[PDB]
This record gives C-alpha cells, structure tokens and sequence, in this order.
RNA sequence: CCAACUCAGAACUGGUACGGACAAGGGGAAUCCGACUGUUUAAUUAAAACAAAGCAUUGCGAUGGUCCCAACGGAUGUUU
RNA sequence: AGGAUUGGCUCUGAGGGCUGG
RNA sequence: GUCGAUCCUAAGGGUCGGGGGAACCCCGACAGAUAGCGCGUCGCGCGUACUCCGAAAGGGAAUCGGGUUAAAAUUCCUGAACCGGGACGUGGCGGUUGACGGCAACGUUAGGAAGUCCGGAGACGUCGGCGGGAGCCUCGGGAAGAGUUAUCUUUUCUGUUUAACAGCCUGCCCACCCUGGAAUCGGCUCAGCCGGAGGUAGGGUCCAGCGGCUGGAAGAGCACCGCACGUGGUGUCCGGUGCGCUCCCGGCGGCCCUUGAAAAUCCGGAGGACCGAAUGCCGUCCACGCCCGGUCGUACUCAUAACCGCAUCAG
C-alpha cells in the first residue's frame, strides 16, 4: 500500500526540523542514495561510498563525481567546453 | 553453574583478551586465549582473497613453523596475485608490446615518404 | 578583563586541527624537466576520502623519472576521474579533464582547478569541492596569465603555472541542509575545536566586549576598525558596509 | 605425541640411539606400544592381542621395556 | 582449425607455466574422447637461455645458451595464439603417448631440448627464446 | 517414524474471583515561553537562560585575513 | 478519548521435520 | 625461555645543529659533511639530519592437562608439547645445473641465487537481520549412590569427565576453475540480489573451525563398593530439543558534509648478476639427532574493615 502521502524517504524525521527543510533534503537524500548508470559495464549498479565518491559494484571502477549526484550539471558543461577548445587547438 | 575468571592480569575485555570455554579432564570449565582472526592474503586491488593460503596471525606464516608448500602457489605471482590477474596482465603484456611494433613499422613506411 | 575567545585560539593548545586520520597533503607532482618539456603518464589507482576534506583525493602511481622505483603521488580528484584512468602531467600533455598543464598551454575559457600560484608550488587556488578557476588571457609579452578566482577575483600569475583540467569534484555539497546539531558536530569533528559558538552578547563584560547588560545588547557599533588591538577586534572587522546586500551589492 | 600405523615402522624407531624406553599399555581391546623418542613419544595400537606378543620378544636388548 | 596448428608459437595464460612462450606440435580441436572439449599438445620453454653478451668466456656463454624445456597438454581457453611460428621438427620426438609414462617423459624433454637449443644457437626465432615481462 | 510451542475456539466449574502477590500511563479544554534532542550555576536557582539546525552580515587570493610570542618563530594550515 | 475481556479444569481445530518409487 | 614488564609505534615528550636569549631559559630535525646499512674480503655499492622517551586495556615469538602448601604456582612436582637461538652429523631430495603432478582453480614434505624493485598480512567505525561453532540451560533412556515412603511416587536429588599439541578426515558461508550456451527468462534471500562481462545445471579447487576420528589417554580425574588402618574392584553409557543465554566466527544489508591509528615484525612476489658436474662435487625453507634459555614483577585486599574521604565513615 501507499505508506506515505508525499514524505516518502524524509518520513524518517518524523515531525522535526520543518516542512520546508525536509522537502528541500527530500531531493539529495533520493538521489543520494540510488542506483546510477556504469558508463564502463553497462549496468546500473553505481553507488556512493563516500560524499562525492561513486563505485560500481560489478566491475570495481571507482569514480569521482559530485556531493550528492553522480554527475553534477557543471559537469557536463565543463566536459563539453573542455572538449571545443580540445579540438581548436588539435585543428 | 560454574564461573569463570581471567588466568591473567589482564582484566578488561580487550580485542586480545578473547577466550574459549574448554572442559578439562579434571571435569571443569576453563579459559584458553583465542587468538584474533586474521584476513590473510588478498588481491593488491580488487581485495578478494588469495587461495590456497590458510588465514594465520603474521608470526604463524614464518618459515620456520609453516611447511612450505602452504605459503606458496605455483604460478606466476603465486600468493601476491589471483590466477585472473595473472592472465589479465600477460595478455596485457603481449598484446601492447605487438601495438608497439605496429607503430614503429607503421612510422617507417611514412619516413621514407619525400 | 581576560583573554577572549578569539585571542586564545593563536596559542594551538586545544585549538590545533585534528589531523590524525588524514591521508597527507595533496599536491602535484614535484616540477621537473618531464613535465617542463614532455609529458610523463600516471595512472589513477584509488579515488578515497580525506577526513575534514569534501573533495575526495586521487591516488596516482607514476614511473620514476631516473630512479627504478615507483613513485605514488595525492592529487585533489578532478570531476569525472575514475580508477585506471591514464593522467599525463607536462607542457605537451592534451587538454583534457584530469591531466595537469601549465597554464601557457591552456587556451582560454577553460576550467581549472588546483592552480599553483608560484611555478612549483604544487597548487593553491581552487581546492575545494565543486570549485574551479577560469582562465580569462594570456599575457605573451610578460609570460603571465589571467585566471578568476572562485571568489570572483581576477589575479594575475605566470604562465608557467601549473593547473589540472576540470573541476574539483564533490560540488553541490553544501546545498544539503544539516538539520542537526549533531550532524554539525561530526563534521567539526574532524576539523577543529570550533563549534559550537557561543554568542559574545551572551558572556560577561570580563571575557568579552559585547559582554554585560541588563539586556543582550551589543551598546556600541559592532564595526571595529582594522587597527584595533587584539582583544578588542570582535564583530565586524573593518566594515565597509552593513546590511543585507541588495542590489549591485550582492554581485 | 604421534601415532604409528606400521608393525614395521615402530621397530625401526625403537631402534633410534635416542629410544629411552617403551612401555606397554593392555586395554581391554587392544595393545598399545608407547616408545619415548627425544622429541615425541611414538605409539602404536595392536588390536591383536597375540600379534602383539610376537613384538613384545622382538625388541631390540638394552631397551627398558615396561608393562602397563 | 585455421591458425592453432602445429608449429604456431602460442603463450600459456594459467597454470605453474603462465606466461611461457610454447609451439604447438598437435592440435585436437574436435577434442579426444577423454577430453571434449579443445586443445594441444605444446612444448613450452620453462626455463629461457640467459643473455649472452661478448664479454662472457666460452665456458659462461655455453651455460647461458642452455633451454629446458615443457611436454604439456593445454586447453585452447588457456593459451593465447600469436602470429609468431617456430618451424622445428617436433613430430616424432613429441606425441600423445609420451605423456603416459614419466621416463618417455623425460626422454622427449631432453630431445625437445636439444633442438630449441640448436635453434636457439643460429640467431633466428629470437622472439620465442625470449622472456615475456608481465 | 520423530517433533517443539504459538494462535484460535468450545464445554464444565468457583461466594463475579481471576495482569488475584509482584509489576505497572490518571485523563481532558486552554493561555505564556522556548521549535525540537542536547547543555548549565559540584554544595540553595535545570529555567523562559546557553547551545542548536536555519538565516544574515563582515574580513581575507598567502608579499594575505584572524591570533600567539621577550626574542626567534609559531597556531589556523596534512589548509586555499 | 471511550468500551469489553482476563482464573481453574476438560477438550477441539490450525500452524512442522526426516525417511520410503 | 612459554604469564607480564621488557620490543613497537599513538596523542605527545625530550633533544643535536641552527635561530633567539644578560642569564635561568625559548623554538624543536625549522638555517645541517645524518645514522649507518648491504655484499665481498679492508674494498665496492647504497645512503631523504633523531638507532631517543612515550601503552602491566593498542600492535606482539612460544604451555597444556593432572598433582602438590598452614600460606605459592599456566612459575613447584610428574607427564606431554611448543618457541627463539647455536652447531654439526646421518638419511632423503635436486642437477635436463636448480623437483614433480593437475586442461584449469591449484596440489605435493624437500626442489638455486646477490644489489635493486613490488604487493600483502599486522590493520581497525557503528547499527540491524540471518547462518555456523563452543560453553551453559533443558528433555528421555541406562547404570551408581543418596532423599522421601501411614498413603502416593518405574519417582526426587547428585554426578556420569577428556587439555595443549600431532596426524588424518570433513569442506560451513563465500570466493574460484572446467564443460556448456539461457525468453515460454530463469536462479535465489528473512531482507537482498545474480546471469552472453556466461546464469540454471553437471563436475571440481580453495578457505573457516572453539567441527569429526585417532594419538595424548585412562596409566589421569570423578563417583561408588571393598580390604587394611596403604591397597583392590566396578562404572564413567546411548539419544533428543531451541526466535533460549554467554562468547567467537561467517555473510549480507543500513548509516555519514562522520568513512572510523601507526610502527615493529612476518610472508609472498618481479628480476637473475653469480655459481656445480661430466658425474662427483655443489646446492638443499625436508626428516631425525645434539646444545643453550638473562634481568625485574609474582604473597594479600580490591573494599558497608586492607584504596581516598582525619575513622573499621550508609559517600
Ligand atoms: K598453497
Ligand atoms: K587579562
Ligand atoms: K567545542
Ligand atoms: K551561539
Ligand atoms: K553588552
Ligand atoms: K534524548
Ligand atoms: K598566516
Ligand atoms: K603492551
Ligand atoms: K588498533
Ligand atoms: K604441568
Ligand atoms: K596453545
Ligand atoms: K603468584
Ligand atoms: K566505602
Ligand atoms: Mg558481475
Ligand atoms: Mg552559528
Ligand atoms: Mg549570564
Ligand atoms: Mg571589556
Ligand atoms: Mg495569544
Ligand atoms: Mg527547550
Ligand atoms: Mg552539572
Ligand atoms: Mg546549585
Ligand atoms: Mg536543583
Ligand atoms: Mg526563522
Ligand atoms: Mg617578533
Ligand atoms: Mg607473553
Ligand atoms: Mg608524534
Ligand atoms: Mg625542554
Ligand atoms: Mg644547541
Ligand atoms: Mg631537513
Ligand atoms: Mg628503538
Ligand atoms: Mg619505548
Ligand atoms: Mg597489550
Ligand atoms: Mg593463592
Ligand atoms: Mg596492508
Ligand atoms: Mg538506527
Ligand atoms: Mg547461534
Ligand atoms: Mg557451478
Ligand atoms: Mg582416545
Ligand atoms: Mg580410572
Ligand atoms: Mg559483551
Ligand atoms: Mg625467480
Ligand atoms: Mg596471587
Ligand atoms: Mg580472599
Ligand atoms: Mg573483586
Ligand atoms: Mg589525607
Ligand atoms: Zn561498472
């Protein structure tokens, strides 16, 4: 059955610390906390051991990324930028 | 029921102070020290342990107390790297050493090249 | 009076960093005639935590220049390294997230991070987690390179200077609000005896300032100016405004 | 303490310079030969009690040999 | 059935001989009866001869010269092919049978020996006598 | 052939007694203060006081900010 | 918040394991 | 020699040189021709300024039953083991100079080697669920003694033992290997979860043990019945049960802006300079035999009377 409404994993605060503050941890604490796609085996099987530290269970890689995500926005942008002036340069 | 106390002056319930209750011929409980357990040998890396080598305390592995045969195995890196490892490596070996040479001829053929 | 809190903390004693679980200083490669000319290849073996350090550390294995022996190297982890990866350090390594250049040969735009101030130094700006500077121009004449800061600050640094590619990783760490206490306990745990703070408007006029009343009340202009001895800088340091930042003020 | 499996092996170690005594234990099934060495003391079980006696007379002269 | 044929020089991947440079002498890879599954019959190199460098005396180089050699069946998954060939005649002197008796055994080796070091002797195949570094 | 103890129901029965001793929340409608957990005047004050997460402001890019030191030097700093 | 039940005794039902083609 | 101190390093402490200081003193390897080590036989090679102190709860070579005193014992007695050193002898092993077996995981008791280099063990948080082992608790039968007995009670009670160490067997939960090639997807946990990066299945390898058997070892211990006032005999047996309790281990999962010591020491590996014999020398981490074992602590209380509180103090 449906065991929460709309608290979902925050339910674990009870009623402390405001309805605002758990809604805005509610984001990280889900994504923090599941299963992201391995770019090198294929599987979905990536895992936080540490803040900004992500391992894949199956084939070991051991992979650095952000606080609370395995790819932060800034990310992308930095690899796609990097990757323009890469190819500038190697023209 | 009978209790038991410390044969030592040791009195605190330390990681080294662990004990098993043994029944003696005299018909009574006794302590005897258990030693801490001990991981043994295990992959640089991936940390899987390596086979064929009994888990001891590091002064049980010395030459003089272990038979040989029990502290070694038959391969390449026996001991300090699993059998897959091996492999892995001397493919990676060959295999890169002929990319080598692949670059050199292929250099060769654009020199002359004028 | 006594000696304020703040005055106390110069002497260490109870002040010093907790630093017995941290892996050691993490720094470039020691510069030398590979990475000045070449390029010289390592190899990332393990992406672990430092104790008080949002940014993870990368460990790197690389061959010895001129001695038969490996030489192991920390590195600040840039976003996206992984385990296996290749890493080249040089002047004619490629522009590519991870590898440490000189900045003469980084164009402009890019992202950095790690960026030593003085050639050899191994690295002073742009340290923390998610935090990176940009390189704004190359000074061909003067052999120097301008860079923004995290702050926002535009410096001016020789081009000999040497950056790896990307950004710290570990960025968004802040967001996340602690929402306890002891959640802000363990974290200065590991750090220093900071926390918690008690309020000067809370003590007694002996051990500071704001101290005394018939009511918490600071009595005079919490700004102080920048020469005022030690003991009596308390607030608001050299001040150059007060209030919330509105408007061009917040830029 | 070990244990000898062969007629033949317990004589060749009851023939050692080092061989102090052997002493003879009869239970109620079995015979056991107990032979002290310098470093262990050697024994032997023989379930036949007349297959033992033929070892007890074929000890080697000198070696104090006990019964239990 | 195409490129592990005899006289195809291949590396052994597992066992006590992981990384041992070896040539084929017969290839099974409808695999016998006892064995269903792919494999060979290898002679192997266990020990590799030493550098031999000018400055050595006759006596040292001829000590440094010397090969010893492996008889061994090997499973197709254990072995990695190379493009390399070493053209030594090894039909006779190596076979299935001699694996069954220890003293045949022996004999083979010695044989397999003689002609690996000859071989190795005129300079050629310098590749096969060499050590993999792994 | 060998099994351990959980649950449910029924009949009968005692002077309606039966969580029989032991054990073990009184409850409700509101106002004030502090969000909460935490801490505090050892030996008269445990609180509405302190701390707290959150919020905001200030200084500082190392030839630096803050601080210690008679001097030399040092803490923050294995830091950015 | 509010309400009901609770002993003793004699029974009934339900919930298992291992062997045997 | 076996329990500790002793050894190792932790937070830190004490210091050389140097820099300060009237000096007492301050900083503390930071201003510097380190300490020395290794291999040959005095020479070569290496060589980053502490061979220091700092744990009777961290790390760590090795001892177990039985017996013994008015008062001591893992220290004394007896028996049985082990550890670290030293020295040579006998036998065995290797020479295709440096073993053999297995497709493999790996197995076997031996089975070259220097400078240099590399890895591992030591070595690690917390919570929760499961599984395994040991001790205890508990149920039934057999035999031994005791208690109850006007009545009832094939009943109630006490016990009914097996050390280190050595060999062999077993092979948990995992991990690993071979064959084979999977959708009608299957396997699988309490919970997960796993599979063309090779599942299910079939057959193997390895690892744990505080598991089994034997030796140790019944000759001991205990109980009981005698004879004398030391000595003999009998027994010590066969099963069941578990969300049970204590301890240990295994594996999995949850938690962190917290990721939860170091060093001594030990093991393994990469490399192969150098080295024997034409078969007698060389090599040998194998078996057996021989010798050696410092110094200090060790009684007793550990508390409503042996510590502190002025005390034989309800703290
Ligand atoms: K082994
Ligand atoms: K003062
Ligand atoms: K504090
Ligand atoms: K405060
Ligand atoms: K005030
Ligand atoms: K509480
Ligand atoms: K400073
Ligand atoms: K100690
Ligand atoms: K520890
Ligand atoms: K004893
Ligand atoms: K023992
Ligand atoms: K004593
Ligand atoms: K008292
Ligand atoms: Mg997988
Ligand atoms: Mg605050
Ligand atoms: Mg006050
Ligand atoms: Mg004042
Ligand atoms: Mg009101
Ligand atoms: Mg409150
Ligand atoms: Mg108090
Ligand atoms: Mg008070
Ligand atoms: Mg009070
Ligand atoms: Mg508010
Ligand atoms: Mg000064
Ligand atoms: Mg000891
Ligand atoms: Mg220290
Ligand atoms: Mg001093
Ligand atoms: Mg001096
Ligand atoms: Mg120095
Ligand atoms: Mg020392
Ligand atoms: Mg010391
Ligand atoms: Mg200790
Ligand atoms: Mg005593
Ligand atoms: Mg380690
Ligand atoms: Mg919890
Ligand atoms: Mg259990
Ligand atoms: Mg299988
Ligand atoms: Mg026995
Ligand atoms: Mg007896
Ligand atoms: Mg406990
Ligand atoms: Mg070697
Ligand atoms: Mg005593
Ligand atoms: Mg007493
Ligand atoms: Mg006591
Ligand atoms: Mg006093
Ligand atoms: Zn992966």
């Amino acid at each position: 059955t449906k065991r929460t409404k709309k608290a979902g994993i925050v339910g674990k605060y009870g009623t402390r610390y405001g309805a605002s503050l758990r809604k805005q941890i509610k984001k990280m604490e889900v994504s923090q906390h599941s299963k992201y796609f391995c770019e090198f085996c294929g599987k979905y099987a990536v895992k936080r051991k540490a803040v900004g530290i992500w391992g894949c269970k199956d084939c070991g890689k051991v992979k650095a990324g952000g606080a609370y995500t395995l790819n932060t926005a800034s990310a992308v942008t930095v690899r796609s930028t990097i990757r323009r002036l890469r190819e500038q340069t190697e023209s | 029921v009978q209790r038991l106390t410390y044969r030592k002056r040791h009195s605190y319930a330390t990681k080294s102070n662990q004990h098993r209750v043994v029944k003696t011929p005299g018909g009574k409980l006794i302590y005897q020290t258990t030693k801490k357990r001990a991981n043994g040998p295990k992959c640089p890396v991936t940390g899987k342990r390596i086979q064929g080598i009994p888990h001891l305390r590091p002064a049980e592995y010395k030459r003089s107390r272990l038979s040989r045969n029990r502290r070694t195995v038959n391969r390449a890196y026996g001991g300090v790297l699993s059998g897959s490892a091996v492999r892995e490596r001397i493919i990676r070996a060959f295999l890169v050493e002929e990319q080598k040479i692949v670059k050199k001829v292929l250099k060769i053929q654009k020199a002359k090249e004028k | 009076g006594r000696v304020i809190r703040a005055q106390r903390k110069g002497a260490g004693s109870v002040f010093k960093s907790h630093t017995h679980h941290r892996k050691g200083p993490a720094r470039f490669r020691t510069l030398d005639f590979g990475e000045r000319n070449g390029y010289l290849k390592g190899v990332i073996t393990e992406v672990i935590h430092d104790p008080g350090r949002g940014a993870p550390l990368a460990r790197v294995t690389f061959r010895h220049p001129f001695r038969y022996k490996h030489q192991k190297e920390l590195f600040v982890a840039a976003e996206g390294m992984y385990t296996g990866q290749f890493v080249y350090c040089g002047k004619k390594a490629t522009l590519m997230v991870g590898n440490v250049l000189p900045l003469r040969s980084i164009p402009e735009g890019a992202v950095v991070c790690n960026v030593e101030h003085k050639v050899g130094d191994r690295g002073v700006f742009a340290r923390c987690s998610g935090d990176y500077a940009i390189v704004i121009s190359h000074n061909p004449d003067n052999g120097t390179t301008r860079v923004k800061l995290p702050s926002g600050a535009k410096k001016i640094v020789p081009s000999g200077c040497r950056a790896m590619i990307g950004q710290v990783a570990g960025g968004g760490r802040t967001e996340k609000p602690m929402l306890k206490a002891g959640n802000a306990y363990h974290k200065y745990r590991v750090k220093r005896n900071c926390w918690p703070k008690v309020r000067g408007v809370a003590m007694n006029p002996v051990e500071h300032p704001h101290g005394g009343g018939n009511h918490q009340h600071i009595g005079h202009a919490s700004t102080v100016r920048r020469d005022a001895p030690p003991g009596q800088k308390v607030g608001l340091i050299a001040a150059r405004r007060t209030g919330r930042l509105r408007g061009q003020a917040r830029a | 303490p070990k244990q000898i499996h062969e007629i033949k092996d317990f004589l060749l170690t009851a023939r050692r310079k080092d061989a102090r005594t052997v002493k003879i234990k009869k239970n109620k099934d079995m015979v056991k030969f107990k032979v002290r060495c310098s470093k262990y003391l050697y024994t032997l079980c023989v379930s036949d009690f007349e297959k033992a006696d033929k070892l007890k007379q074929s000890l080697p002269p000198g070696l104090s040999v006990q019964d239990l | 059935v195409k490129f592990l044929k005899p006289n195809k020089a291949v590396i052994l991947l597992q066992g006590k001989y992981a990384g041992r440079k070896a040539v084929i002498v017969r290839a099974f890879d409808e695999g016998t009866r006892d064995r269903p599954y792919g494999h060979c019959l290898v002679a192997g190199i266990s020990k590799y001869p030493k550098k031999v460098i000018r400055k050595d005396s006759a006596k040292k180089q001829a000590k440094k010269s010397r090969v010893k050699a492996f008889i061994k069946l090997v499973n197709y998954n254990h072995i990695m092919p190379t493009r390399y060939t070493l053209d030594v005649d090894l039909k006779d002197v190596v076979n299935a049978d001699v694996l069954q008796a220890r003293d045949k055994k022996v004999t083979a080796a010695k044989e397999t020996k003689a002609r690996f070091e000859e071989r190795f002797k005129t300079g050629k195949n310098r590749w096969f006598f060499t050590k993999l570094r792994f």
